[PDB]
């Protein structure tokens, strides 16, 4: 009866609304879909204590006041973007970059699992590790290598679904996910292409850069609070460095630069082994010979062989791939970056 | 319902009825519904990229069974590039006409409407329409005005079609891998757009277009001579021959000038003679020809 | 009720109404220029059984250039005076606008009105202006003009192929532009408007005096 | 260009009172400073007698003029060594002589987006002209001051129609006899000829270096506000002040007080300045080990 | 008088039955109402001396086409359009303009080619088009500007975006004064400082 | 499910009566906008809501012409448009975290080599607050307002914090991006609010940090659209002379970049003193060797004045550097003390990569 009374109290086309502040004064300050604000009166039924200045309530049309709360799957922007499942081959999918290795356990793995060396000294562990170099130049394979030997839960962001234009979606999920990385374990922050949003620091008058220029700033002031964080590590990667932000390459925020070199022929021949692994190899094929001949190629371009090899042999309406076919990839798909070599003057 | 649109009062904004035929506004450039433009024949020369386009949309939807039955998924990206087009709106066309299949046509300018999030809202639009018939293909052209290079913000840059741009390369992955749903590319020049796409996790197709061969513009030259009007005792390999690395393009461009240098003399015959002075006047490149720009460098 | 079509956008630009007041053989000097180009416009209109007996589908569009006084507006107004067809006057720069999108929409508003009415003639007199090379365009401005290229490239020779319309362009420096525009096809009539030399100016030299 | 007060439903223009400008020409509306007088600046007193000459006597008495007439010119140029009199002598003209003062810098007039300084010039203007007591003060003019010559990247937009539009509203169509022009540089040599002569300046009023003399009156000006000594040699202090303005003058005495009150003295010595001088230059390298 | 309504004639319309009461004959746009509302110097060519020979071959050029057209029906020539004004400055060139905006001032404009560009990229060529409107409908105006060399240039290659405008400006320009609209009754006297770097086809 | 605030039946079941109707008809709706300008005598309050239009309207008869400002938030009437309840832009969350009055743990001795510039820092402030006839015996007046400038990194916040454990009283550190906001005219009426909330207690000290933000940078050259950095500067320079002579809240202020210097603040009564920080020149390095190595767990058998001698151009932001990465050089193998080799390639890590 009751509750039959005050859901039949307010108005039966209720508006969708926007939170913005809240004033502990039974009203507050809501903000219409088309960005009038309106100074609008709040009930005592609405449940006061989620309410949170970002999310969306329900009003009215004669007075606009606020009806009650509305949920929003909670947060479907943070939930997508954590990682549940398991990643690539832990340490064996990888080659010839055990040099950094020993850099991305000790600063991870040794502050978590074994946290006595930092107190039998007195040294903190560090936060920020970048990593940058060439593009592509195997920090995605690195991130998942290093991301399967873990005991923690891992965040895996990928850098374009942080920028909305709902004006304070930028610096929320922010919040949203360091809360994640908080009520769960100490997690990594992995927010992959940082360039996008961090370079150079310029202020424009148009509305376009000012929805970057604070995210970014709210960023670098929610990673450095300097409250309670319970050590939580954040690595970020881009490819290039130069056109980057100068103010967390200083000391003080980020004191490791990792820097990933290319590889040799040394490297190739495992992912030459781990690209013609789950395929109908036949035992007429040889490899060694495609490793010998060309001197220039990634893991992308082996990959595109290997599909190449695929694909030939189902023109010709065969199960198995023949020697040709990957000779006849390797004739057709490597031949689009060869160009600049200083052959026959150096020794 | 998914994107399914309501009758909806005006004053208590209650529910009225369910509205039918889903979201598609301005489907005027979509849905061609005119299958005869050009025959197949028409094109000549470039016969190995044709095997190539129709082994790429014929065969994935036809025999779908080859390709499920391997390990690997079925490519859905293409790519096509010729600096002077030397074939590219006339093979697009007789693949529309010979498909029976239902055909969009995207022009590459009609999304950046009037203001803000509109341009950005149609996307999401389009290709629902795409996926609710799933024999269709969608063919984009001149994708150089539509995503050049991720700049800055609002101060030396758009900023603007980025919004767009950013949906495009999310709307066919990202979310769900569609299927029976082939988009082709067709632009020239690819340093001006980005390279995000252009790589193999995108697009896995990328078909050149050469210039013509000899035979490749002997045969050209056959297809736009068969309605004209001939007189006997001519050559048209020579005519081919006196093309050193032509367009195919300008193919027709001699048959202009042929048939009107025969027009002034009200005359439906035609000598070769005509034919060499269309050809001598449609080469006028800026070569210098001194004997002495490619001859001190022999 | 329902309205009859384009009750619409912008301006019916005379066809009848304030027309150029020259001749035709107003000229002075230009002889093969001057039927050059009535055989590729005016002549199309007129006679038009001799082209689909021979086969010769007369082309789409002209494009002309050379230093300045040379006659490029006066030749384009005795076409003007003398046609039958629907003309259409086009300032190149009249699509410049700040509005972002409705810099190719207007080119696409122009070419609509061309398609409902009859066998229109477009002329737009300065290309140069919109028709330049591209690049990396590294500022908003650039990117504004180089769009509006495209869309005036997609809607003269696309799937449609818009029959019985011809452009006319009119430049100063025709070296300075995009060479997918200077292809075969759409511009078949490269119109050089050089100096008038000797046996010419005693030709300008009549028609003035 | 009237903001009016209109009815929302009738539309009907019911009051007008608009008084609105653009926010950075509001900015430089300076004015009520407190007083200077023109016995502080020694050594050049020609030149203030020039400009007692040149300034107040068209804004004073205009009949002393228009009896004779001759038309009062309305451009006077300082220039010279930096920081010696050019902006202090016209803060003082202000300072007394209310004549609702209006200044302007250079680099203010360099934005960042094309066609805004034509805008933000033309904007002081009609400002200027609507005040009719007020004069305009330009100051670092030179910083706009090209010479229209060198057709370089890319300073021939953000330079030049911004020198252009302000060499406009110097003489151009229309009269302008309400408003007076103060222009102060340091360099002649770069300035357009149009930037020069009559109708737009043409007094080049030129400022040598003080002397001996005059910079022994700077410093008896600068402390006479705190306690001297009586034996102050002014001899010794004009011999040992060599190639010095009022503001390094000025930076000296405030160094010769401020090592007084270290130790405590009321008092100040020529050792006190000795002190002072040399701290100025930050004394530094006895030798090279290049010269014996 | 239905007749008078042209397409493309600007109306008023009423707020409530919706229908035309009163049509109006073309707006002003404001920014060029200045160009118009001053007064040159109240001058009788007396203020001027030493450039008769170049004064009265100026006059000669301007005033017989707005005064007396007879002298140009009896000879084939076209009346021409206007002038230049170029050379150091300090010998009139502003003053020369005021004497003649003193006498028969049927309609003026004074435009100073630095008020013309702004931040926004197609301002530039829409104020010019609708100032030659203005001067095209009040028939026998006179039109001064200023420093062409401010918007002048020679039309070069590649060319930082910024100086790409003022040459899609000056092309608007150059169309307007000799193009597809025959200008009748409208003179234009223009004048710079350094005749040097100005467009051949200008 | 649409839940709606369901808030289970024991709270809001007196509240949902009446209370609910009385907050229908009496309770109207009002708008939040923005005040322009306003005139003098009569009120004329010219009022923009920036999506919609700009209006004259005035106050209502509730409230009082005395708090109604330019640029600030109001309660406008839905019909009538009236200044019904002027609202504050969210007041005060930025003052009691600034003034925090906390004993910070920093020695007066982490500050060793540049002692020049302390006994500088020591007249300044130590003495026109507990000495200050001095100054009244002689005739000069007291110095009020000191900029510091120079490289960043060499010491700015300890000798800001040198002055604050002196004294413990009332020790305000203002964050320059702080009052970089959002909202126009945001900034400056937080420089009204600190500034009156620090005068009613005596013997305060004011620091400023990071002055590139607000503190005169470019003073508009770049902002052509949003003016809030002028209009915090204007104020703040308005508000800080006019009055408050002999001294009773001294304000600091820092920068690193020596260009964004007004003659407007050289004018005698707002910045008087020039102080600069330097580089050490062997012992100061040395001095920051020392404290960044007992923290942690080092060999008592080795020198500092080797690994300074190998530091040419460096700030103790490097040598602490050093200090961290050095350290994990003994984290790296077994050990638990740090030797000397992992300072000499901690040294040659840092130093010879992109510096020299
Ligand atoms: N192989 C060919 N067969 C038939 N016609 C051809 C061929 N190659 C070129 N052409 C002619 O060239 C002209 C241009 O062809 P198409 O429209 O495909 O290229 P395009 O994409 O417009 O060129 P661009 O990329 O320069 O815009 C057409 O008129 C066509 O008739
Ligand atoms: N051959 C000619 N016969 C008659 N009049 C001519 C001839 N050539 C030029 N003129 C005159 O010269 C003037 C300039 O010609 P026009 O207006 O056509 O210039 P344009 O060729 O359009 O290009 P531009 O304006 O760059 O020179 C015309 O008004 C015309 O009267
Ligand atoms: N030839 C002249 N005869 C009489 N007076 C002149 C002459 N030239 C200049 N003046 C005087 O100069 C003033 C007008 O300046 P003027 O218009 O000549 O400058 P300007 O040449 O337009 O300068 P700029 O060329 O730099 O724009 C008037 O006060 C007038 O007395
Ligand atoms: N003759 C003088 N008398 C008094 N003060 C002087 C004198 N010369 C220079 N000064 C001081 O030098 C400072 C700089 O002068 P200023 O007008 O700023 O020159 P500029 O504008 O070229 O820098 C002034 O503030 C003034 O206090
Ligand atoms: N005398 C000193 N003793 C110890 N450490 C010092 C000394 N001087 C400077 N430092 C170091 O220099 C650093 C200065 O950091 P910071 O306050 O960011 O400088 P700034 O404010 O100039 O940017 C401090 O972290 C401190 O470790
Ligand atoms: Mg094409
Ligand atoms: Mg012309
Ligand atoms: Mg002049």
């Amino acid at each position: 009866e009751e509750r039959s009374k005050v859901d039949d109290l307010r108005g039966t086309p209720m508006s969708v609304g926007t939170l913005e502040e809240i004033i502990d004064d039974n009203h507050a300050i809501v903000s219409t879909s088309v960005g009038s604000e309106h100074y609008v009166s709040i009930l005592s039924f609405v449940d006061k204590d989620l309410l949170e200045p970002g999310c969306s309530v329900l009003l009215n049309h004669k007075v606009h006041a606020v009806i009650g709360v509305l949920m929003d799957d909670t947060d479907p922007l943070v939930t997508v973007m954590k990682v549940e499942k398991a990643p690539q081959e832990t340490y064996a999918d990888i080659g010839g970059l055990d040099n950094q290795i020993q850099e991305i356990k000790e600063s991870v793995e040794l502050p978590l699992t074994h946290p006595e060396y930092y107190e039998e000294m007195g040294i903190k562990p560090p936060k920020g590790v970048i990593l940058y170099g060439p593009p592509g130049t195997g920090k995605t394979l690195l991130a998942k290598a290093v991301a399967n030997q873990t005991s923690a839960t891992f965040l895996r962001v990928v850098g374009s679904e942080l920028i909305q234009k709902y004006l304070g979606d930028g610096p929320k999920l922010v919040r949203e996910l360091f809360r994640v990385a908080e009520e769960h374990a100490p997690s990594i922050v992995f927010i992959d292409e940082i360039d996008a949003i961090g370079t150079k620091r310029y202020d424009s008058n148009s509305g376009g850069e000012r929805e970057i220029q604070r995210t970014m700033l709210e960023l670098l002031n929610q990673l450095d609070g300097f409250d309670s964080r319970g050590d939580v590590k954040v690595i970020m990667a881009t490819n290039r460095i130069e056109t980057l932000d100068p103010a967390l390459i200083r000391p003080g925020r980020i004191d490791r630069k990792i820097e990933f070199p290319l590889p040799d022929e040394k490297t190739k021949k495992r992912i030459f082994q781990i690209h013609t692994s789950r395929m109908t190899l036949a035992d007429d094929v040889t490899l060694d010979d495609l490793i010998m001949a060309k001197d220039d190629l990634s893991g992308a371009d082996i990959k595109a062989i290997c599909t190449e090899a695929g694909l030939m042999a189902l023109r010709e309406r065969r199960m198995k791939v023949t020697n040709e076919d990957f000779k006849k990839s390797k004739e057709n798909v490597l031949y689009k970056k060869q160009e600049g070599t200083p052959e026959g003057l150096y020794l | 319902t998914p994107n399914c649109r309501v009758a909806l009062r005006n004053d208590s904004y209650t529910l009225h009825k369910i509205l039918p035929n889903k979201v598609d506004p301005l489907v005027s450039l979509m849905m061609v519904e005119k299958v005869p433009d050009s025959t197949y024949e028409m094109i000549g020369g470039l016969d190995k990229q044709i095997k190539e386009i129709k082994e790429v949309i014929e065969l994935p939807v036809k025999h779908p069974e080859l390709f499920e039955a391997l390990g690997i998924a079925q490519p859905k990206g293409v790519l096509l590039y010729g600096p002077p087009g030397t074939g590219k709106t006339l093979l697009a066309r007789a693949v529309a006409h010979h498909t029976d299949c239902t055909f969009i046509r995207v022009s590459g300018s009609e999304l950046v409407q009037k203001f803000i999030g509109e341009g950005a809202r149609m996307v999401r639009e389009l290709f629902v329409m795409a996926r609710e018939h799933a024999p269709s293909i969608i063919f984009m052209d001149e994708i150089d005005s539509i995503g050049s290079s991720r700049l800055e913000g609002g101060s030396g840059g758009d900023s603007e079609v980025q919004r767009t741009m950013l949906e495009l390369l999310n709307q066919l992955d990202g979310f769900e891998a569609t299927k029976n749903i082939k988009v082709i590319m067709a632009t020239n020049r690819i340093d001006i757009l980005d390279s995000a796409l252009l790589r193999p996790g995108r697009i896995d197709r990328k078909i050149e277009f050469p210039p013509p061969n000899e035979e490749a513009r002997l045969d050209i030259l056959k297809i736009h001579s068969r309605k004209m009007n001939l007189t006997r005792g001519i050559n048209l390999r020579k005519i081919a021959e006196l093309m050193p690395g032509a367009s195919g393009a300008e193919v027709k461009g001699v048959c202009t000038e042929a048939g009107m240098y025969a027009l002034r003399e009200r005359r439906v015959h035609v000598t070769q003679e005509d034919f060499e002075m269309a050809v001598a006047k449609v080469m006028q490149k800026d070569s210098e020809k001194n004997m002495s720009i490619k001859k001190l460098w022999k | 009720d329902v309205l009859p079509p384009e009750a619409d956008s912008s301006i019916m630009m005379l066809t009848s109404d304030q027309k150029p007041d020259v001749m035709y053989a107003d000229i002075g000097g230009m002889d093969i220029q001057k039927q050059e180009v009535r055989e590729a416009v005016e002549l199309p209109l007129t006679h038009f059984e001799l082209y689909k007996q021979i086969g010769i589908d007369p082309p789409r569009g002209v494009l002309m250039y050379g230093p300045p006084g040379c006659g490029k507006t006066m030749l384009a107004k005795a076409v003007a005076h003398h046609t039958t067809a629907a003309f259409i006057r086009v300032v190149g720069s009249e699509f410049v606008q700040k509005y972002l999108g409705e810099g190719p929409r207007m080119v696409r508003d122009v070419f609509r009105l061309a398609k409902e009415n009859a066998p229109a003639i477009i002329f737009i007199d300065e290309i140069d202006a919109i028709a330049t090379k591209r690049f990396d365009a590294q500022t908003g401005a650039d990117r504004e003009v180089q769009r509006i290229l495209l869309e005036l490239l997609n809607q003269m020779d696309g799937f449609d192929q818009n029959v019985n319309v011809k452009v006319i362009m009119a430049t100063n420096r025709a070296d300075t532009l995009d060479p997918a525009l200077l292809r075969p096809g759409r511009l078949d009539r490269k119109i050089e408007f050089p100096l008038p030399d000797r046996r010419q100016k005693r030709l300008i030299f009549s028609t003035i005096t | 260009g009237d903001l009016v007060g209109v009815n929302k439903d009738s539309y009907l223009i019911l009051e007008t009172l608009p008084t609105e400008y653009d926010s950075r020409v509001k900015a430089m509306e300076v004015d009520e400073r407190p007083t200077e007088q023109y016995s502080d600046i020694g050594g050049l007193d020609k030149q203030i007698q020039e400009l007692v000459e040149a300034i107040v006597l068209p804004m004073n008495h205009k009949e002393k003029f228009e009896n004779l007439g001759i038309q009062p010119p309305k451009g006077v140029l300082m220039y010279g060594p930096p920081g010696t009199g050019k902006t202090l002598l016209a803060r003082a003209c202000a300072a007394q002589t209310k004549a609702t003062f209006l200044k302007l810098a250079g680099p203010q007039l360099v934005q960042m987006f094309i066609g805004d300084g034509a805008k933000l010039v033309r904007d002081a203007f009609a400002l200027a002209k609507e005040k009719a007591p007020s004069i305009i003060f330009i100051d670092e003019l030179d910083a706009i001051g090209t010479k229209r010559f060198d057709s370089e990247k890319a300073g021939d937009r953000e330079v030049q129609r911004t020198m252009l539009e302000l060499l406009n509203q110097l003489d151009g169509f229309q009269p302008n006899t309400q408003v007076k022009v103060i222009a102060a540089t340091n360099r002649v040599d770069i300035l357009d000829p149009a930037l020069l002569r009559s109708g737009r300046l043409d007094r080049k009023i030129e400022f040598p270096m003080p002397n001996e003399e005059a910079r022994a009156r700077i410093m008896q000006i600068h402390s006479r506000k705190m306690n001297v000594s009586p034996d102050v040699n002014y001899e010794e202090l004009a011999r040992c002040t060599d190639d010095f303005n009022g503001a390094q003058c000025k930076a000296v005495c405030v160094e010769a007080g401020m090592i007084a009150l270290r130790r405590g003295a009321t008092e100040l010595t020529h050792e006190d300045y000795m002190e002072g001088i040399l701290e100025v230059q930050a004394k530094k390298k006895a030798n090279l080990q290049y010269y014996a | 008088d239905k007749s008078k309504l042209k397409p493309g004639t600007r109306v008023a319309l009423d707020m409530t039955t919706l229908t035309i009461m009163r049509y109006l004959p073309r707006e002003v746009d404001p920014l060029v109402y200045n160009m118009s509302h001053e007064d040159p110097g109240n001058v009788s060519y007396s203020e001027i001396g030493g450039l008769s020979e170049q004064i009265r071959e100026l006059r000669e050029v301007i005033e017989l086409p707005l005064t007396n057209p007879e002298l140009f029906q009896r000879v084939g020539i076209i009346p021409p359009k206007g002038c230049l004004l170029y050379g150091p400055p300090g010998t009139g060139k502003t003053l020369l303009a005021r004497a003649v905006a003193s006498q028969l001032d049927c309609n003026f404009l004074k435009v100073v080619s630095s008020s013309i560009v702004d931040k926004y990229i197609g301002e530039s060529a829409r104020l010019i088009r609708e100032m030659f409107n203005y001067a095209r409908d009040h028939q026998p105006c006179i039109i001064f500007m200023d420093e062409i060399d401010a918007i002048g240039g020679r039309r070069f290659s590649e060319g930082t975006s910024a100086d790409r405008e003022i040459q899609r400006t000056l092309m608007e320009l150059l169309n307007q004064m000799d193009g597809f609209d025959t200008l009748h009754r409208v003179k234009m006297i223009m004048a710079t400082n350094r005749p040097d770097t100005l467009d051949p086809a200008l | 499910e649409s839940d709606t605030g369901l808030a289970p039946p024991a709270l809001w079941d007196l509240a949902a009566d009446k209370q609910t109707l009385q907050s229908e008809q009496p309770l109207q709706v009002a708008r939040c906008t923005k005040i322009i300008n306003a005139d003098s005598e009569d009120p004329k309050y010219i009022i923009n809501v920036k999506q919609f239009a700009k209006f004259v309207v005035d106050l209502s008869d509730q409230v009082a012409p005395t708090d109604i400002e330019e640029g600030m938030r109001v309660g406008v009437d839905r019909n009538k448009y009236q200044i019904h309840i002027p609202l504050p832009p969210k007041i005060d969350p930025t003052v009691t975290m600034m003034q925090v009055e906390e004993k910070p743990d920093v020695t007066y001795s982490d500050v060793g080599g540049c002692k020049e510039q302390i006994e500088k820092l020591r007249e300044v402030v130590e003495t026109p607050l507990l000495h200050p006839e001095r100054f009244v015996n002689l005739g000069i007046e007291p110095p009020k307002g000191v900029l510091l400038f120079g490289p960043p990194g060499t010491g700015k916040t300890l000798c800001a914090r040198a002055v604050a454990n002196r004294t413990d009283a009332c020790f305000i550190r203002v964050i320059g991006s702080e009052l970089v906001q959002k909202y126009v005219g945001e900034g400056a009426r937080m420089v009204r609010e600190l500034f009156e909330m620090a005068r009613t207690k005596k013997a305060c000290l004011i620091f400023f940090d990071e002055i590139d933000a607000i503190g005169g940078a470019r003073f508009d050259d770049g902002a052509g659209g949003d003016n809030e950095v002028q209009r915090t500067m204007l104020e703040l320079i308005n508000q800080l002379d006019g009055f408050d002579p002999r001294g009773n809240i001294k304000v600091l202020m820092a920068t690193n970049r020596p260009d964004t210097l007004d003659p407007a603040l050289m004018r005698p009564g707002r910045l008087d003193r020039k102080i600069e920080f330097s580089l050490p020149d062997l012992e100061g390095r040395t001095h920051i060797f020392k404290i960044h190595a007992r923290s942690m767990s080092v060999e008592r058998d080795i020198r500092f004045e080797l690994l300074a001698r190998l530091c040419p151009n460096s700030t103790g932001a490097e040598i602490r550097s050093v200090c961290t990465e050095a350290g994990m050089f003994a984290i790296r193998a077994r050990r638990k003390i740090a030797t000397e080799k992992d300072f000499l390639e901690a040294v040659n890590k840092v130093i010879k990569s992109y510096a020299k």
